[PDB]
RNA sequence: UUCUCCCCGAAAUGCAUUUAGGUGCAGCGUUGCGUGGUUCUUGUUGGAGGUAGAGCACUGGAUGGUCUAGGGGGCUUAUCGGCUUACCGAAAUCAGCCAAACUCCGAAUGCUGGCAAGUGUAGCGUGGCAGUGAGACGGCGGGUGAUAAGCUUCGUCGUCGAGAGGGAAACAGCCCAGAUCAUCAGCUAAGGCCCCUAAGUGGUGACUCAGUGGGAAAGGAUGUGGAGUUGCGUAGACAACCAGGAGGUUGGCUUGGAAGCAGCCAUCCUUGAAAGAGUGCGUAAUAGCUCACUGGUCAAGUGAUUCCGCGCCGAUAAUGUAGCG
RNA sequence: GUCGCCUCCUAAAGGGUAACGGAGGCGCCCAAAGGUUCCCUCAGCCUGGUUGGUAAUCAGGUGGUGAGUGUAAGUGCACAA
RNA sequence: GUCACUCAACGGAUAAAAGGUACCCCGGGAUAACAGGCUGAUCUUGCCCGAGCGCUCAUAGCGACGGCAUGGUUUGGCAC
RNA sequence: UUUCCGGUGGCCAUAGUGGAAGGGAAACACCCGGUCCCAUUCCGAACCCGGUCGUUAAGCCUUCCAACGCUGAUGGUACUGCACGAGGGAUCGUGUGGGAGAGUAAGACGCUGCCGGAAU
């Protein structure tokens, strides 16, 4: 799916700046990519922290001067207490083409009461196409009890989506309770 | 009570950089108090017992890297 | 070409030598009034430069390699020798005077020690 | 009770308590995790209690990870004695809290017993904290 | 320690001291003579750095994971060798961290040169005469101390000291501002304009109803306004009101009783438009009262949840209201 | 308890900066451990090897400073100091 | 030219020196004891959380580990 | 003049590390000797001397590989000079100037001077 927002270009650089539009609600937002120089623009604060409700979303930026043209937002810097997002790294996207991102791990499996599931990691970086991003990567542990442990050169990653990352450490641990 | 096994200190012995890149000095002046060489000499700078670059002819005063050192140099007047 | 860290990879000899000559060149430095005399001694041949080393650049030179000398019959010692007597030639052609020798990581001996005293017969102050 | 094993220097300046969380502001091993809104010292008899808490309220399933270690040592002036005559004996270690900084995470627990369990771990920190989770 | 006015105008620091409330030298004052932009401010241009921050390359500290040398416990039973290693575990490695005496990094300022402009009359040399060498509080950056003191000890700027005038109810150190004298003129600073009390019971738009304003914490609370996100809802929501609110099943370790209510659990199946081995109240122990769920007359919005503005509780000493003067 | 000297931190990236603040050293030593000239590269780790073991001496491989520096600490020093 | 000082209280009062005073005598609140003032570690009085104890039953009544404050009467700190 | 190569500097990893392929005309090198100068805290290994047969296996050289390492913006953030402001307090915020580190896109399998060589 595509993520629709307006921008606007910004001239005006600094501390100030920064806060003098983010007290007018909007967020800065650096667009950058491996043909043009880069793009200084500000976003409306509402439409970025719904846009940016999901991980790895394709936005489509407009500028009414410019066209409009394809980003991922690679580096989103929010606020740590409040849930605001400060500012927005856009990577430009050449539609027909490839990226390397992050996939969200979760478990979806139940074991003997005993062992409980793990997560060594948070995200993996999974190679896949823009238009199939992948919104999690779900792994299943069920009927796996013990010690067992699952690296990242095992998992059931949806087509098109190849490994980036080492395979060669561990991702899902199962082991016995917080004895 | 108590009592304290500290307290003692040395004399300030004043090191530090004395002429700075560009200042013109005489032969002889005094560039830099140290102690071991975090500045080498180099060209027309002498290098004393204690370490003390000094300047070995008149010139403006340049810090600058020889090879892999870092060394203090002292351009001739024009 | 120079880059302070001797190459690794390197011949063991080659390591060698390439660290005895950077330890000499540590004092050893050529003015334009002293330039610094290099005399490279390979296995077939020597190749000696005169250099000033504040410019970078080498003023005057000589080799086995002349065909002037290639023929010349001789043991490598006499050859060296007549390097010597040649390149102080040129020197006292283009007024160098005083010199001062760089071994480039080999003994004072043998051929260098010949050349080094032909040259200084030549008329070098060295 | 976290102790260090050995320390460089037993007597040691007030650590800095100014600015935001250098850094550990995200959770690392767990799925929901204590989040400290305000500054401040953490002694080890606080965190202590606090991991009690959750323990005890999540019985036996699940894991806690303490990811701050007070490690920083306190001295106290020798009691009833004038100013003066050195510096104390280290008696208390602390960590050094700053807004942002989490503090405590948990895994393997439903949300709401594991939202209980973090309110019953707070309510023995010194300063402000709240429940964090990766957005369920 | 006794008359006057005119000009300038400190110090309470450094070093040393049989020194610490003394004194010498230097610093700071004044003054004669001499030297004249050398001082200073700003801009520009160039230098050395390791603080703030940050980081984990190093040295220490540290959490979890993987893996493991090697130690512990056992047996078959041991000289081995094996099963174990379901225990411990250096190291290595992955991820997140910590540091006044850690640094692969690294500012702002400050310091110090060149140049340019601006500038009071600043700077410097050398003589005469000093006083001072008990400091105080405030801002900022630190040590001591308990995240203490109107505490103590440094760095730095300010005021006071040695400073009147305006503001702060009063109130050396805070804010405004440096008093040559006169004036029954005007404009302003900080702070103020209902009355005390000079000037607006000013205009317009919101919020508060606590006299909050006009002291306070953890924590707590259908206070109240505003901004989201989200579930359900005229397939008819939430309440209110009439019927089904139960079989098998007194489910099991308990406990003379756990039958639905001591505590702990697999957290099922059924006559069926409908229900939980079961949530409150009742109860020696079962009974029962009553709810989610199912019809219907009515039905237009409800139910969560987050954040923001102002409020509430927590709140609590002694002569007299007495924490807006 | 302290008094002179040296190193680090406090000390706020020049210098300087206090406390009965935090850490340690000094009152020597060396006729070479001084001068000069030339030569050399360590510690650790891995493998093999009489006595011999974690570690003596030897071999190969790896390894740039983590060894070393008469003596504290810092700044230095592998171009080696 | 060089020598002789733990003149170490190390700018080194004499080459040469310990104590008692409640029998005592002759500036400082620059500095202690008492009271006042500041502070509140300690003390004191509350409060938040609720592990647990209370046949059953957190909260009849109790309150572990921790947390937040009041008071200024305790011991102190400061030395106004 | 150009190309290739040997020496000798400069920048001191954008150059290193590791992997792959290929090359020697002069030259470099390994290599072959130790009689001679000389040498080993033993050893002609090294140093030195005498040769240039043999050999491109290695050094060296050329091409290729971002793989480890290295280099690295823009924007934002931290901090901060000056000027203020807010909290009971740890402490926090704003104006006006300066502004990182980390991370991101990316760069990069070196650059450049002089002398000599063989050919043109
Ligand atoms: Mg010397
Ligand atoms: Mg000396
Ligand atoms: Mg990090
Ligand atoms: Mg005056
Ligand atoms: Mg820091
Ligand atoms: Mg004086
Ligand atoms: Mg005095
Ligand atoms: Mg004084
Ligand atoms: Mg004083
Ligand atoms: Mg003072
Ligand atoms: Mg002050
Ligand atoms: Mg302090
Ligand atoms: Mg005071
Ligand atoms: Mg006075
Ligand atoms: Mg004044
Ligand atoms: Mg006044
Ligand atoms: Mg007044
Ligand atoms: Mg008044
Ligand atoms: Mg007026
Ligand atoms: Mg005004
Ligand atoms: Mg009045
Ligand atoms: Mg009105
Ligand atoms: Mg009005
Ligand atoms: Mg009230
Ligand atoms: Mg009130
Ligand atoms: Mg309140
Ligand atoms: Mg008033
Ligand atoms: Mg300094
Ligand atoms: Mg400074
Ligand atoms: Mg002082
Ligand atoms: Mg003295
Ligand atoms: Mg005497
Ligand atoms: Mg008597
Ligand atoms: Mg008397
Ligand atoms: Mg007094
Ligand atoms: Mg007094
Ligand atoms: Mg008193
Ligand atoms: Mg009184
Ligand atoms: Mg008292
Ligand atoms: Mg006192
Ligand atoms: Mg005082
Ligand atoms: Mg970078
Ligand atoms: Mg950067």
């Amino acid at each position: 799916d595509i993520i629709h927002l307006k921008a606007e270009q910004r001239t005006e650089f600094g501390k100030g700046a920064a806060r003098r539009i983010r007290r007018d609600d909007k967020v800065p937002a650096v667009m950058y990519g491996h043909d043009h120089d880069p793009i200084h623009v500000t976003l409306d604060g509402h439409a970025t922290l719904l846009a940016l409700r999901t991980e790895n979303p394709l936005l489509s930026i407009e500028i009414e001067g410019q066209k409009p043209m394809l980003a991922l937002p690679k580096d989103v810097q929010r606020d740590v207490l409040k849930g605001f997002v400060r500012h927005v790294d856009l990577l430009t996207v050449r539609r027909g083409e490839k990226v390397d991102v992050n996939v969200a791990l979760r478990i979806t499996g139940e074991s003997a009461p005993g062992t409980i599931a793990m997560t060594e990691f948070n995200e993996i970086e999974v190679q896949a196409d823009l238009l199939n991003i992948p919104e999690v990567i779900e792994i299943d542990v069920t009927g796996l009890e013990a010690g067992t442990t699952i690296y990242l050169g095992d998992l059931k990653l949806p087509e098109g989506t190849s490994l980036l990352g080492d395979a060669e450490d561990v991702a899902a641990t199962v082991a016995f309770p917080e004895t | 009570a108590s009592s304290s096994r500290n307290g003692r200190d040395s004399n300030a012995q004043r090191l530090g950089v004395k002429r700075f890149g560009g200042q013109l000095v005489n032969a002889g002046e005094i560039i830099v108090r140290q102690r071991g060489t975090h500045f080498h000499p180099g060209d027309g700078v002498g290098r004393g017992g204690d370490d003390t670059l000094f300047a070995l002819r008149d010139g403006n005063v340049e810090f600058g890297t020889r090879r892999g050192r870092r060394v203090v140099n002292v351009t001739p007047v024009e | 070409a120079s880059t302070l860290t001797v190459r690794k990879s390197l011949s063991d000899r080659a390591k060698a030598r390439a660290r005895r000559q950077a330890r000499g060149r540590k004092k050893i430095f050529g003015t334009v009034e002293r330039p610094r005399m290099v005399v490279t001694r390979s296995s077939k041949h020597v190749f000696v430069q005169v250099i000033d080393d504040v410019a970078g650049n080498t003023l005057v030179s000589a080799s086995t390699m002349e065909a002037e000398l290639r023929e010349m019959s001789g043991d490598k010692t006499a050859k060296a020798a007549r390097v010597g007597t040649i390149i102080g030639e040129r020197a006292k052609a283009a007024g160098i005077t005083k010199v001062v020798f760089d071994k480039a990581g080999n003994q004072y001996h043998g051929r260098i020690a010949a050349l080094a005293d032909a040259a200084r017969e030549a008329g070098l102050d060295f | 009770m976290l102790i260090p094993r050995r320390v460089k220097y037993r007597k040691q300046h007030h650590p800095k308590r100014t600015g935001a969380a250098k850094g550990g502001t995200q959770l690392a091993f767990g799925d929901y995790g204590i989040q400290a809104t305000e500054g401040g010292y953490l002694t080890n008899r606080q965190i202590e209690a606090a991991r009690i808490a959750m323990t005890r309220y999540i019985k036996r399933g699940g894991k806690v990870w303490i990811n701050v270690y007070p490690d920083r040592p306190m001295t106290k002036h020798p009691a009833e004695s004038r100013m003066g005559s050195g510096k104390g004996t280290p008696e208390w270690w602390i960590a050094n809290i700053k807004p942002g900084r989490v503090l405590f995470e948990l895994s393997g627990v439903p949300e709401d017993v594991a939202r209980e369990a973090m309110r019953l771990a707070i309510h023995k920190l010194p300063m402000k904290a709240r429940f964090i989770s990766r957005e369920g």
